[PDB]
């Protein structure tokens, strides 16, 4: 269901995209896993640690 | 003997963003330049964003003001991506005063002679109530980079972050030219992503000013 | 744990990719064929070390 | 500027010995007023110390030798 | 105050001065080692990855 | 909103009591960041004690963990909505979902070490569209005790400083409401008699951030000061 | 607005002759890539030079072969002839000669003079004989060109190493100013094969990339 929900959208199947370095402006070998993940931020912040 | 590039065709793909081209290129400076144009425009262009709002009856950023739906930070991460230009000035002092039910979009802001409101469906914030209005003093200052709330230096100045960077989205490729009986160059194709503020020559010409200015340390 | 797998990526072969058995006169030009992308990080070659 | 001491324990075996003879040489250079015998390099006078040990003209015996000189004088 | 002339000041008294850093369940005699400060623009130390 | 939820977010996000569910449906008469205003339909409606619905949503105040529960309006002036519906989002609550943290663009690949162990690395992207930027509310005490030797005053008139404390404050000795301290100045003063030594409120050091509120508690036997 | 931090390099600790290591403090923040990349792929693959492209034997005409009198083979000889630096004038091309015979080492001193060819490194060891009888001979071709042209994109085909630069690095490195935050210090470190001193094959890196941006300032 994910595969043919990534063929609804124009994206590769894999879920692997090629990416281009930020800062040498060239191709990464072996095409990186992009995505969205929800993340979040807990309430152990530095500036209570410190 | 290398040849040189031209910018030969600024296509308007759309008012928010367009395609530059440079061509032709010798193989090997078409990522050398897409990558330090690239890096270039996403730094350093010169950005006109909001910076520093005066809502008048609103003593602090946390308040709430009689009569409208969202709050005073709303209304601020709204008015943080107001993408105006300013032509002939640094910093400018704009107006908005609005009352009667309905949207506060971007267009019931003082429409002074050099700034230019670019995006008048921009919604700022909704009123509710019939006899209910708003009414804050807006500073734009031009700028560079990202220069946070903190990092600065009465009591009714409400102190916003400045997003001063007009572009958003860098995209270059680079594919053949067929100039005269001469295979093996190289054509440069930008695809920017701009709010709106910049013209892409002004862009695509500042930066190479920004660049040949830096190579100024050894020659 | 990064590292490793930097070394171990940097130091295989895979059996075809570009420069298979060109000669290489040093470790210099190794890294200066990698760097432009002429060869492949990882293909077979005769070199002179010292 | 100074990242290991594998040249001090090479001149003083004990490298227990170091710690005692580079901290009084380290005392004689800052609140002992004297002068360093190797050139600073805006460092502090651990550096200056240990560098001086590694150079082969500080130990034990050369602070008695002075020690003892200076107690005549 | 934290004026301007105290960091060109802590920027010579850091240079040649160890810190001990310390994990806080030290196990064995490498639990506890000394290092030379480098100054950060941050509220985070930054440990050598390898150590 | 959670791009990849479970659908039991919607049941926490209503079943908590952070969010203002709507007791009787109707139309929404007024919408306010302070108070929704409910007009109710004819069928689910008393005949006596009729009227309509007037929810008083919860601003900023102080949780237990010093986070700030808040409550936005998720419906707009004239709109129908229905009997167990959610009206204001709460902390960490969109549409009614239940929303913790935010959903970014993330990548899988080790990059130049900076997420060596298990490291996270982030873009100027996020930090310069406040999308993690946290609100948090501090609530700082300044009592004023009965002591030997003489009671404490809350007077402005403080030794071995200038107008660098006083700049903040009004003619009773309390802070303004909104007035930007930072760490190090004064926010109540209070001095102990002994001539008389400091013992104002200070902010503790590090903090940054906005007197949103003065509470003032007075014992029954004490005249009041004018802010009070 | 406009200003921004102009450097200028701060010191050269060069190790000898072919090796140098500039430093350039401080840049913009962000300064350190945009043009510690800009210089690296035009100093590596675009730089005006001239080297050795073609080689051929008097009497092998095959990659893969064998010779009397000289131990290293000829798939191991050619591999001196990369690494034969030589600076060229005027000329697009010349064609060089290596006619002797004798026991020992064959250096780079051996070959002729002849004009515009100039051997900066006569003392470089192209193969050795071992016999008293043993002679080798044969033509040698250098050629005008612009970056690493290998073999196998073009007698014997030899790869084509015309730029000067053999290693270019850089590691860009924090740098504080007075009261800035963090800034960049490029440390462009370089390696020559010692037809141009270190120095100024920086300053032929900007000089060309300037001029691909003049249609622009």
């Amino acid at each position: 269901e994910i595969k043919e929900l990534l063929k609804l959208g124009d994206l590769p199947t894999s879920g692997q995209i090629r990416l281009y370095d930020g800062r040498t402006g060239e191709q990464f070998e072996r095409p990186v896993t992009v995505g969205y993940m929800y993340m979040l931020k807990l309430n152990h912040l530095v500036d209570d640690k410190m | 003997e290398f040849l040189k590039p031209r910018l030969v065709d600024i296509e308007q793909v759309s008012s928010t963003h367009a395609k530059v081209t440079l061509e032709p290129l010798e193989r090997g400076f078409g990522h050398t330049l897409g990558n330090a144009l690239r890096r270039i425009l996403l730094s350093s262009m010169p950005g006109c964003a909001v910076t520093e709002v005066e809502i008048d009856g609103v003593l602090h950023e946390y308040s709430t003001k009689e009569g409208v739906q969202e709050d005073i930070l709303e209304i601020l991460l709204n008015l943080k991506g107001l993408a105006v230009r300013v032509q002939g000035k640094d910093e400018v002092i704009l107006t908005l005063n609005k009352s009667g039910i309905g949207p506060v979009t971007a267009a019931d802001i003082t429409h002074d002679g050099d700034v230019e409101i670019v995006k008048p469906q921009h919604v700022i914030c909704h009123l509710t109530d019939e006899n209910a209005s708003i009414s804050m003093r807006i500073k734009v200052q031009r700028g560079r980079g990202y220069v946070p709330a903190s990092t600065r230096i009465p009591i009714g100045r409400l102190l916003v972050d400045a997003c001063y960077s007009p572009v958003e989205r860098i995209a270059y490729n680079v594919e053949a030219a067929r100039v005269e009986q001469r295979t093996d160059l190289d054509k440069l194709v930008i695809e920017m992503e701009t709010n709106g503020t910049i013209d892409p020559e002004e862009a695509i010409r500042r930066a190479a000013t920004i660049l040949a200015e830096q190579l100024e340390a050894f020659v | 744990q990064d590292v490793v797998l930097g070394l171990y990526y940097m130091t295989r072969d895979c059996v075809n990719a570009k420069g298979e058995g060109m000669v290489l006169t040093g470790p210099k030009e190794a890294e200066r064929l990698y760097r432009s992308g002429l060869a492949s990080l990882h293909a077979r070659v005769k070199v002179r070390i010292t | 500027a100074r990242v290991t001491v594998q040249d001090a324990v090479e001149k003083i075996g004990n490298r227990f010995d170091l710690v005692l003879v580079a901290a009084r040489r380290a005392r004689q250079m800052q609140v002992g007023g004297k002068d360093p015998l190797v050139p600073e390099e805006n460092d502090k006078t651990t550096v200056i110390a240990l560098r001086e040990i590694e150079e082969g003209l500080i130990n034990n015996q050369i602070l008695d030798v002075r020690e003892r000189q200076e107690q005549q004088e | 105050r934290e004026e301007a002339v105290v960091w060109d000041i802590l920027d010579e008294v850091i240079r040649e001065h160890p810190v001990l850093l310390n994990r806080a369940p030290t196990l064995h005699r490498l639990g506890i080692q000394a290092f030379e400060p480098v100054l950060i623009e941050g509220k985070a130390i930054q440990l050598h990855p390898l150590v | 909103k959670p791009l990849v939820g479970t659908g039991m977010e919607r049941a926490v996000a209503v079943d908590s009591g952070v969010t203002a569910v709507a007791k009787r449906g109707g139309v929404v008469q007024y919408v306010d960041a302070s108070r929704i205003v409910i007009k109710v339909n004819e069928d689910e409606m008393y005949p006596g004690e009729a009227g309509i619905d007037i929810y008083n949503l919860t601003k900023y105040t102080r949780s237990n963990q010093n986070t700030c529960i808040n409550q936005m309006p998720c419906v707009s002036l004239g709109e129908p909505v229905e009997r167990g519906d959610v009206l204001a989002d709460g902390p960490s609550t969109d549409l009614g979902e239940l929303a913790l943290g935010q959903n970014m663009r993330v990548a899988f690949m080790p990059w130049n070490g900076y997420n060596f162990e298990d490291s996270i690395l982030v873009s100027e992207r996020v930090v310069q569209e406040d999308r993690f930027t946290t609100i948090h509310i501090q609530e700082l005490a300044c009592v004023s005790r009965d002591t030997k030797l003489g009671p404490e005053e809350i007077t402005a008139d403080i030794p071995n400083v200038g107008e660098a404390a006083l700049s903040k404050l009004d003619e009773s000795g309390i802070v303004y409401i909104g007035a930007e301290v930072t760490g190090g100045d004064i926010l109540v003063g209070k001095v102990t008699p002994k001539d008389v030594k400091d013992s104002s409120l200070r902010v503790p050091n590090g903090v940054s951030g906005t007197v949103i509120d003065v509470q003032v508690f007075t014992r029954d036997g004490v005249e009041k000061d004018k802010r009070a």
